[PDB]
RNA sequence: GUUGCGUGGUUCACCGCGGAGGUAGAGCUACUGGAUGGCCGAUGGGUUACUGACGUCAGCCAAACUCCGA
RNA sequence: UGCCUCCUAAAAUGUAACGGAGGCGCCCAAAGGUUCCCUCAACCUGGACGGCAAUCAGGUGGCGAGUGUAAAUGCACAAG
RNA sequence: UUACGGCGGCCACAGCGGCAGGGAAACGCCCGGUCCCAUUCCGAACCCGGAAGCUAAGCCUGCCAGCGCCGAUGAUACUGCCCCUCCGGGUGGAAAAGUAGGACACCGCCGAACA
């Protein structure tokens, strides 16, 4: 019998995606969206992060929006 | 056209610096609009889009100032440096408008840094 | 000429469209010149016969709870397997507007020499007044050599009828073999 | 004040309104720029375009040219990307009118066996391109201080809308057409 | 019939559920064979039905195959245990759902056209029927 | 960049053997360029076998 | 899982409100590929009955296609 | 046989097989930092050598180019 | 109130294209390179000093559905739960496509002419 000598491997799942949803109250420093690239962009009171990690700069409430085609994540203090 | 190229290219430069410079209630944004004859300036407060102070070279006080176009840029730099202080403002952020910092625009900016504004 | 007795639908949905079909009726809508659309039943076989004759354009006279209304057939939804009308789109007309209609092109002639006759489009979309709407418009072949191909341009269409499809729709192509 | 420019606004600027019926004087065509380049493709090998193409176009035109690098590698040309293959100068203003006058007066008849330039070499807007074949067209370079002979092609970019409008401009300046 | 390239040499099976939502009327010709049940119709079955229509009319007329076998099926080597990799592709298959028109025919005679299509239905692993342009 | 990288460029007198003379700004050292032919004295700027047998006889 | 000590409705269900999706479906001149019949016809072939690019007109398909989208 | 990316994976996350495809065990003193400026590939027309395609000039072109390096997610506001 | 100039919201119902008309102040092309500054070459651009010329272009205004864009109602596909041997049915949701149509944007602050 032959073998699947060319296949059989995979990396670990990275647990990416939205971590805090809309209208949800957060603290300062809480990670909102974990992603590769900017699937979401920062807004008011939101910073990007080193590997595009979209955290909170200010305690408040998460709200999603649109700003000229791009979809953004913002915080309303 | 050369004017059609010049309008698009200077507002592409003005959108380029707009990504990093906003202007708020406590710290308004000093926007300059420079032309071949006159220069215009205003403080825009980009949270509701409301100008709180403005100045230009077309008004009769700057119109009768002797000298070159840089001497009339200092005079309009002095006027918004007191219409802002009359409005309760002492710090701003400077907006090039898409032009190069230097020449007539830096002379407007140096007249504003001497008469009270602290950018 | 086409007396068609309709009745206004009571409840609308997936469940009520199925129950109307078990009574032999056809659900439809009536939307027209800037009005709110009407939701209404069709008698089924009496609507199936009136398009079995008179073509599919077939200006209808409706009886909407005692009220009369002239309607063209905009669209039909045929089930692919049962081959039965599921839904009808009816739009109102008033005695002549420049409404758009596709109409079948019937083909006449004799491929005398070594010639096979193929037809690509079956209907051209002409625009005509909203009560004439000719039954079909013909096309003819004079014994065409494998070659010269007849088009939507140089079709035989009467007065008031205008070709607004394209004046390059190849309706009949003739080839060798 | 270059003498081809004062001759341009004297009668050429006014004769074009009567041939082409313009409504406004901001529609009269004018040559905006003259671009000369070498195109030394035999500089991917041996890398000597220094004295060759740079030091003569400075003498022909009056200012130092820009060196143009290659944008994509082509194997058959032995061409690698980022390698100097072209040398280009761009002439505006008074050095443009002093080039076009010096070109048509004492240089363009020095072509060997010269019977005129083609009037069909307009691209569609009214920009004219023709190609020289040697450097000895110009007196400003000498045959004894140069390396191997090479040619150049010269664009004349005008404010003209169409071709015969641009053809009537360059005819009035003094291009000889056959 | 065989594709000249596929992007993916080994695929999952096409899914035999649903009613055909595209290709369900006669477009090109006059008479058409319409499918009534799900099956995988291989390329060997289509060529047996193409030569069966063409040998019953023999000249005159035009046959359309608006079905292409571009989905590959795989097969293990013969006397093998289960599971040491997926097998190599063996068949080429079109996914045929109920409603899908498979063959279309133009012919001047109604009897010979309807009888040339009946010979094709006996070469296919489906119940089917003959439909016309309404 | 418009300083002492460009070659020298000043006024230059051009004369032809025809008698043409005009004044430009060029790179010839001294400004004494002399041509043998110009736009005024060049040609193109101002300009059968049956008859062969007839000429013989 | 059970049991001791804590804590107390924080759990769970339904109703309403605020949110992120790319599956089923569908679509493709919206991309990447596959592909049927025409029309046009690059070039190849043998001077032009064969190849028939690119286009365009109709009808289609896809776990690793997606302008869409429960 | 460890790590990384995709599909399987059933629209959060996660998910198996000797299931379907690929990469990694580096490279860069700039290919890092900041400041400012620019817009691509393809197609068409014209042009000494010069050709399908080098360099040039004018059109058209909203991203089909590009990204040190696999793929996904991104990036024309540019991260090119 | 403007066939005004800016700064934003907004990111095609707002774009692209076509055809007309506009110049008070302003916006522009424009005329020059002495001085700050500038071009991998070039006062083209960037920067500076000017006001002879002109609305030709940008910009603005009006009109065009042409190419794009937005797009129901109804119906269908699919589907949660339930009944049911399959087939299908009951209840609650509900597309994409196409059609009727819409649409040559709308709103805010400052300046100028007018109020
Ligand atoms: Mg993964
Ligand atoms: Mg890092
Ligand atoms: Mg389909
Ligand atoms: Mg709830
Ligand atoms: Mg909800
Ligand atoms: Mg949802
Ligand atoms: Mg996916
Ligand atoms: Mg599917
Ligand atoms: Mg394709
Ligand atoms: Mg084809
Ligand atoms: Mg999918
Ligand atoms: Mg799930
Ligand atoms: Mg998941
Ligand atoms: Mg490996
Ligand atoms: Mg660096
Ligand atoms: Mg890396
Ligand atoms: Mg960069
Ligand atoms: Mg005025
Ligand atoms: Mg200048
Ligand atoms: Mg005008
Ligand atoms: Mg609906
Ligand atoms: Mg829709
Ligand atoms: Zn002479």
């Amino acid at each position: 019998g032959a073998s699947s000598s060319r296949n059989g491997r995979d990396s670990a799942a990275q647990r990416l995606g939205v971590k805090r949803y809309g209208g949800q109250v957060v603290k300062a420093g809480e990670i909102l969206v974990r992603q590769r690239g900017t699937k979401f962009h920062p807004g008011v009171n939101v910073g990007r992060g080193g590997d595009d990690t979209l955290f909170a700069k200010t305690a408040g409430a998460v709200e999603f929006g649109i700003k000229r085609g791009r979809k953004t994540v913002s915080i309303v203090g | 056209s050369v004017s059609a190229t010049r309008r698009i290219s200077r507002l592409r430069r003005h959108t380029r610096l707009r990504k990093k410079l906003s202007g708020t209630a406590e710290r308004p944004r000093l926007v300059v609009h420079r032309s071949a004859r006159h220069i215009h300036v205003q403080l825009v407060n980009d949270l509701n889009g409301t100008t709180v102070a403005a100045a230009s070279s077309i008004e009769a006080d700057v119109r009768g100032v002797p000298g070159d176009k840089k001497a009339r840029s200092v005079r309009v730099g002095q006027l918004i440096a007191e219409r802002a202080k009359a409005a309760g403002i002492d710090t701003v952020v400077f907006d090039r408008g898409g032009y190069t910092y230097g020449g007539r625009i830096a002379a407007l900016a140096d007249a504003a840094r001497e008469n009270g504004l602290s950018f | 000429s086409n007396q068609l007795r309709v009745t206004v639908r009571t409840e609308t949905g997936k469940g009520a469209s199925r129950r109307a079909r078990r009574a032999g009726k056809i659900p439809a809508v009536l939307y027209g010149h800037g009005a709110e659309p009407q939701h209404l039943e069709l008698p089924g076989h009496d609507y199936a016969a009136v398009l079995r004759h008179s073509g599919t354009n077939a200006v209808l006279t409706l009886d909407i709870a005692g009220k009369e209304q002239l309607a063209l057939t905009k669209a039909l939804h045929i089930h692919p397997i049962r081959r039965t009308i599921q839904h009808a789109d009816l739009l109102v007309v008033r005695r002549g507007e420049k409404v758009v209609v596709e109409v079948s092109v019937v083909v006449e002639g004799q491929a005398g020499p070594d010639t096979l006759v193929t037809q690509e489009t079956n209907s051209i979309e002409i625009e005509a007044e909203a009560l004439s709407i000719p039954e079909q418009l013909t096309v003819s072949i004079e014994g065409a050599e494998p070659g010269t191909q007849l088009t939507a341009g140089q079709i035989a269409l009467p007065a008031g009828v205008s070709l607004i499809s394209d004046p390059d729709l190849l309706v009949v192509n003739v080839v060798k073999a | 004040q270059p003498r081809l420019k004062e001759r341009y606004r004297s009668e050429i600027r006014d004769a074009l309104r009567k041939q082409f019926g313009y409504g406004n004087v901001m529609q009269i065509p004018t040559v905006t720029k003259v671009v000369v380049n070498m195109g030394v493709g035999e500089a991917a090998r041996d890398a000597k375009l220094i004295n060759g193409a740079v030091n003569d176009l400075a003498l022909i035109t009056g200012q130092k040219p820009e060196v143009r690098r290659a944008r994509k590698s082509i194997a058959q040309f032995k061409l690698r990307e980022g390698m100097p293959v072209g040398v280009r100068v761009t002439l505006r203003g008074d050095r443009m009118w002093e080039f076009l006058d010096r070109l048509t007066s004492i240089a363009l008849p020095r072509i060997r066996d010269f019977r005129g330039l083609s009037p069909k070499q307009f691209d569609g807007v009214g920009n004219y391109t023709f190609g020289l074949a040697e450097q000895a067209v110009f007196h400003e370079v000498d045959v004894d201080k140069i390396d191997r002979v090479r040619g150049m092609d010269i664009n004349v970019v005008t404010s003209a809308a169409t071709d015969d409008e641009g053809r009537a401009l360059l005819r009035a300046l003094g291009f000889p057409f056959k | 019939l065989i594709p000249r390239k596929v992007k993916h040499r080994k695929q999952h099976h096409p899914r035999q559920r649903g009613i055909a939502s595209g290709g369900t009327t006669v477009n090109f010709g006059d008479y058409g064979i319409q499918a009534l049940e799900h099956a995988y119709v291989t390329n060997r079955q289509i060529e047996s039905a193409r030569i069966a229509i063409n040998r019953h009319i023999k000249r005159g007329g035009k046959v359309w195959i608006n079905i292409f076998p571009d989905r590959p099926l795989t097969k293990k080597p013969a006397e093998t245990r289960m599971g040491s990799g997926k097998g190599s592709p063996e068949w080429w298959v079109a996914n045929v759902k109920p409603g899908r028109v498979l063959f279309e025919l133009s012919y001047p005679n109604e009897g010979v056209a309807r009888a040339a299509l009946t010979r094709a239905i006996h070469k296919l692993p489906i119940k089917a029927r003959i439909i016309t342009r309404e | 960049m418009k300083s002492d990288i460009h070659p020298a460029y000043e006024e230059t007198t051009v004369v032809c053997g025809c008698g043409n003379t005009f004044q430009t700004r060029s790179t010839k050292p001294g400004g004494r360029i002399v041509v043998e032919v110009c736009s005024q004295c060049h040609p193109f700027y101002t300009g059968g076998r049956v008859a062969r047998f007839e000429k013989r006889y």
